[PDB]
């Protein structure tokens, strides 16, 4: 059905009402969205189907219909913007500077902006529009709040 | 049974709310793909 470019709700019946588990980026007829939102399944877009492509628990991202297309990066200097997509709520870009998430493999941005678990998969965009990654996979500090990192693909 | 719903279009908006910190954590990655704290 809809491929058009752009970010979109990922939606569940199977709960009470109609509830929103996660977010997504249609970009290049692929859509793009992290693995614990779908856990793999596939997903309706009216009367059409999207059906995964790629996947990885690991990375926590899963593509459908193509392989994923996303390959901008933080440069490590500048602002970002998060475009959250809230459940009930309408998008809304919130802008940021990411800390780092230091790892045993090397560093890894991440933004301190604490939204619902159905917010996952809401894109981070550099200043030219360009999805750097999506939020929804990190830690929980000292204080109860989320700390999401810049979780990025690879563009094969 | 999943289903996508469009909710906007992915442009950076000029005078967007400037808002959260910028932490550096130490952090581990499992199998799961769940991230821990390490201290
Ligand atoms: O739990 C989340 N994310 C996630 C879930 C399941 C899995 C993974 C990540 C990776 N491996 C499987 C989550 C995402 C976004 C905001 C979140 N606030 C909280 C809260 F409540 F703990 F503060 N968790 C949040």
């Amino acid at each position: 059905g809809e491929t058009t470019d752009g970010v979109y709700r990922v939606m569940t019946r199977r709960l009470l009402g109609s509830t929103q588990v996660g977010v997504g980026v249609m970009q290049e007829g692929v859509f793009h969205t992290m693995w614990h939102v779908t856990k793999g399944a596939a997903l309706r877009s009216g009367e059409g189907r999207l059906d995964p492509y790629w996947g990885d628990v690991k990375q926590d991202l899963v593509s459908y219909c193509g392989p994923w297309k996303l390959d901008a990066a933080w440069d490590g200097l500048s602002e970002v913007q998060l475009l959250a997509v809230p459940p009930g709520e309408r998008a809304k870009n919130i802008q940021t500077l990411p800390g780092i998430f230091k790892t045993k493999d090397g560093d890894i941005g991440a933004v301190a902006l604490d939204y619902p678990a159905g917010t996952s998969g809401s894109p981070i965009l550099d200043k030219c529009g360009r999805v750097i990654g999506l939020y929804g996979n990190g830690v929980v500090i000292k204080n109860g709040s989320y700390v999401s990192a810049i979780t990025q693909g690879k563009r094969e | 049974d999943m289903y996508i719903e469009r909710a906007g279009d992915i442009t950076w908006e000029k005078d967007a709310e400037v808002t959260g910190n910028s932490p550096r954590l130490d952090v581990a990655l499992d199998e799961s793909g769940d991230f821990s704290l390490v201290e």
